[PDB]
């Protein structure tokens, strides 16, 4: 029922900095053309950037650059909460450095060979965590967050200073994406999983709600059984899916 | 080495374990081998000293750290799998346990041939006969047997030939030969067999070693080979193959040989 709760679907503009529109929806929003719209999804990672390079497709499904699925999302069928937040500050500039596929070949400055021809009159309305493709060549290389002089995201400008002293890395970021075990990874304990869910849903998903009442919560759980029955896996999946901070003692 | 690990101070032992694991991780792909793991890691109810339990936990944490981020394979040696902590054999830590076991007659023959590769031995050694005779000797036991035979040959030659003639040279030492009598003496007088538990080997008794009982031979051949030689036929029908048979009758009819021959026919221990 939430108006800005709408699916996201295929995208065709290979540049991630573009975010779609839906004129019937734009009338609902105040979506203005400029730097940024805050399109909010899962895990707090967003794809914030210039807007309105769409309305080619049908409505009820926002076109968002597929590269903002691995980030900000997982798969199709998801939903975006698009709400404008244009006119960001203009700090120094946003980091410039590649991550994986640039050490393979001539490196030079890692900015003025392949990436420079893209921060042109669209000076990176971004949000740290927006990952995309940008090159001056084979057209498949990532652009990741490394540094942060301004905490909030900004719109870069020339005359600034950048240091590509940083080195491209491994997929620490790709491994980070591959984590957070879930209930789909639990089998053979469906009744036990449901019991754990009904035990830990109220204390974790509703902390203030339970703080309002004066009932005693279940604060001790004894998962006992043969070794290798997924006890730590069950605990990790429950903590990750419910959002509770998991400490592996 | 377990003694090498817990020979030093508790903190020093843990530091040595951590340094070894870090070096193995740095040298990936690397193999970590822990002989006498029961010394480091005894049964949890049996490890009396708190230092020993702390060392066990440090090893567990180090191997878990290898599991999460490393490329090192950890190997361990112990007398019995149950002598070590059951937490060691937990999934993810020690998933697969390999039973080294004892060498059979062919295995003892192979070990003797390996130890006699660089040993000038005569033609009367008949290592097949030695291996067939050798029982209760495992690996290093056969190594000590070969060493004893060589030492007896040397004490027979050097101690009796070159006394006052002239200083020893290469000609006399390379002329040394090991005979069958040296191996016999090593077998008889100067070898303690460290094996006393159950034997796990393919018995040398075959069907020809048994007389008669042709119907029993055929029935046993069915009941054993057919489940293992034709699993598809058993799976096709709705019958689970039998996993046991009982031999009953007057003593002396060869039930033991029947079991040995059916094990040999399937080449089964
Ligand atoms: N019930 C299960 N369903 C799916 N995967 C499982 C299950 N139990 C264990 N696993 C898998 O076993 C592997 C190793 O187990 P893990 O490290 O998670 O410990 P654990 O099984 O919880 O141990 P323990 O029972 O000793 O607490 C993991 O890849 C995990 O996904």
């Amino acid at each position: 029922n939430r108006p800005n709760r709408l699916i996201v679907d295929e995208a065709i503009n290979e540049d991630n900095s573009v975010v779609s529109l839906s004129q019937p929806k734009m009338d609902e929003l105040q979506l203005f053309r400029g730097d940024t719209v805050l399109l909010k999804g899962k895990k707090r990672r967003e794809a914030v950037c210039i807007v309105l390079s769409d309305d080619t497709c049908s409505d009820e499904k926002i076109r968002m650059n597929r590269v903002v699925r691995n980030n900000l999302r997982v798969r199709l069928g998801d939903v975006i909460s698009i709400q404008p937040c244009p006119d960001v500050k203009y700090g120094k500039r946003i980091h410039v450095l590649p991550i994986d596929d640039t050490v393979e070949g001539i490196t030079g400055n890692l900015f003025e060979v392949y990436l420079k021809p893209y921060f042109l009159e669209a000076y990176r309305p971004i949000r740290k965590g927006d990952i995309f493709l940008v090159r001056g060549g084979m057209r498949a290389v990532e652009f990741k967050v490394v540094e942060t002089d301004p905490s909030p995201y900004c719109i870069v400008a020339p005359d600034t200073v950048i240091h590509c002293e940083g080195e491209p890395i491994k997929r620490e970021d790709e491994e980070e994406s591959l984590n957070e075990v879930g209930y789909d990874d639990i089998g053979g304990c469906r009744k036990q999983l449901a019991q754990i869910k009904e035990m830990v849903e109220l204390p974790l998903r509703h902390p203030a709600l339970f703080k309002a009442i004066g009932v005693k919560p279940p604060r001790g759980i004894l998962l006992y059984g043969p070794p290798g029955t997924g006890k730590t896996l069950i605990a990790r999946a429950v903590a990750n899916e419910t959002g509770a901070f998991f400490f592996l003692i | 080495n377990g003694p090498e690990i817990m020979s030093k101070l508790a903190g020093e032992s843990e530091s040595n374990l951590r340094k070894a694991f870090e070096e193995a991780e740095k040298n990936a792909p690397a193999i970590i081998f822990i002989d006498e793991l029961d010394a480091i890691a005894p049964k949890r109810e049996k490890t009396h000293g708190e230092v020993e339990r702390r060392i066990v936990s440090q090893l567990l944490t180090l191997m878990d750290g290898l599991k999460q981020r490393a490329h090192v394979i950890v190997m361990a040696a112990t007398n019995r799998p149950n002598s070590i902590d059951p937490a060691l054999r937990r999934f993810g830590r020690f998933d697969r346990e390999v039973d080294i076991g004892i060498p059979d007659a062919t295995g003892r023959l192979e070990i003797l041939q390996i130890h006699t590769k660089n040993m000038k031995l005569a033609d009367d050694v008949d290592l097949e006969q030695v291996a067939n005779e050798t029982h209760g000797h495992v690996g290093a036991d056969l190594a000590a047997l070969c060493s004893e035979a060589a030492l007896q040959a040397i004490r027979k030659k050097m101690d009796l030939i070159d006394l006052e003639d002239e200083t020893i040279d290469a000609e006399v030492m390379n002329s040394l030969a090991v005979t069958m009598d040296d191996f016999r003496w090593a077998l008889s007088q100067s070898n303690p067999s460290a094996l006393r538990e159950t034997v796990v080997e393919v018995p040398q008794v075959t069907w020809e070693d048994i007389g008669g009982l042709e119907d029993v031979k055929r029935e046993l051949q069915e009941l054993v080979q057919y489940p293992v030689e034709h699993p598809d036929k058993f799976l096709k029908f709705g019958m689970t193959p039998s996993k046991g048979v009982l031999f009953y009758g007057p003593p002396g009819c060869g039930k033991t040989l029947l079991a040995k021959a059916i094990a040999n026919e399937c080449q089964a221990n």
